RNA sequence: UUGACACUGAACAUUGAGCCUUGAUGUGUAGGAUAGGUGGGAGGCUUUGAAGUGUGGACGCCAGUCUGCAUGGAGCCGACCUUGAAAUACCACCCUUUAAUGUUUGAUGUUCUAACGUUGACCCGUAAUCCGGGUUGCGGACAGUGUCUGGUGGGUAGUUUGAC
RNA sequence: AUAGGUUAAUGAGGCGAACCGGGGGAACUGAAACAUCUAAGUACCCCGAGGAAAAGAAAUCAACCGAGAUUCCCCCAGUAGC
């Protein structure tokens, strides 16, 4: 399931309007990638599929503090 | 990003010296090898005396 | 035939940084330590196009002080080279006498106006050194 | 299917630009003057060792200035006159064009490895050619994927195709 | 050191008329054809929940005077607009 293990980002469905604004059904993936993220605590890499959102949160909260949510929510890896 | 020196390596580093490199070259090179400390509020706070002098 | 002389007077400023007026007012005073009664050559540069002749600047500043009339007229690049008065004029003198051109150039800003006037000026005075200020 | 951006890094070299200080560069007519230009206003210089001048960088509209070690040595010029201005006598701003530097991104080349890929090998979770983890080799910032975007597209879909 | 393995403890599972919130999401039809649009975020599908659920105590409106969370009802008005 193409969902961003961090934020709860997930395909949203949308229009793809045409010139002559025919609405078609269409759909926005995230842009999600499996990234191995080493963590200094657990002296561990961890891979995690995240998008590339996903990793500018990681970048400015910490590794650490962004993990502490996920076993808050049992995003287990 | 803001990332503040560890250790020696050429080019960008002097032990101590906050330089702005890119994204992927801090984030898989400089901090999984501990070359570099992430540079954040306290970290920054962390080295100008305890490791700086 | 740059020596010593004039590099040391240079020692007191430098061509990239940008000081303040009150400190070059005080400090061509010791910028010159000629054997004569000299000045400063001051290149101020405008801020609008020197090209067009309806915006152009031709006239006389004001000199409260007495010299009291300098008559100024703008350059080819587009600069004017307004003297400030005497390096034997005291802190005051030259200081008041900056504001002088001041005020009288931007009250009579011309027409098609198009930004804050004096960006550039360049003081140099005669037996001194290479002076940037704003 | 094309390009931009994201995941996406590092150096090295070459090459455009920007920028710091910078030495040069800039002949109307006049001319001791390769006076750019405006140019304040008449002394610089110096015994922290100079001009003339050999050669040379130099610039070379070839009318020339500047001048790197310099035996030489303690002086080498002026302002000024023939200029619409007065001059590398001292002269800034530093620009038009140059070149160097630190830096900054752009685009190409060459290598590297740490992201990433591995339907290569090996060990373990295990009596499982799944998967995951660990070692290691190979590729390697390509590939591949997301967002935007030009092209193509009866592969597919909704429909039109007048009245007389 | 972890991944992993065993046993104990606690909970969950399924059903259910509609109502409720959310994730998806038609066409017929109307437009006197039809593609914008309408139908309608309706039908239907899936997940979750309670007895009600949802919303909810202003980074809201108003208007330079004031009102003060949300919800439901009657007007405002088939008007202002699209």
């Amino acid at each position: 399931s193409r969902v961003c293990q961090v934020t709860g980002k997930r395909p949203v469905t949308g229009n793809n309007r045409s010139h002559a604004l025919n609405a078609t059904k269409r759909r926005f993936l995230p842009n999600l990638h499996s990234h191995r993220f080493w963590v200094e605590s657990e002296k561990r890499f961890v891979t995690l599929r995240v998008s590339a959102k996903g990793m500018r949160v990681i970048d400015k909260k910490g590794i650490d503090t962004v993990l502490a949510e996920l076993r808050a929510r049992g995003e287990k890896y | 990003m803001q990332v503040i020196l560890l250790d020696k390596v050429a080019n960008l580093g002097s032990l101590g010296d906050q330089v702005n490199v890119k994204a992927g070259y801090a984030r898989n090179f400089l901090v999984p090898q501990g070359k570099a400390v992430p540079a954040t509020k306290k970290n920054i706070e962390f080295f100008e005396a305890r490791r700086a002098e | 035939k740059l020596t010593k002389r004039m590099r040391v007077i240079r020692e007191k400023v430098d061509a990239t940084k940008q000081y303040d007026i009150n400190e070059a007012i005080a400090l061509l005073k010791e910028l010159a330590t000629a054997k004569f009664v000299e000045s400063v050559d001051v290149a101020v540069n405008l801020g609008i196009d020197a090209r067009k002749s309806d915006q152009n600047v031709r006239g006389a500043t004001v000199l409260p002080h007495g010299t009291g009339q300098v008559r100024y007229r703008n350059d080819k690049n587009g600069i004017i080279h307004t003297t400030i008065g005497k390096v034997d004029f005291d802190a005051d003198k030259l200081k008041e006498n900056l504001e002088a051109l001041l005020v009288a150039l931007k009250k009579a800003k011309p027409t098609q106006a198009k930004g804050v006037y004096i960006k550039k000026v360049s003081i140099s005075t005669t037996m001194g050194a290479g002076v940037a200020v704003d």
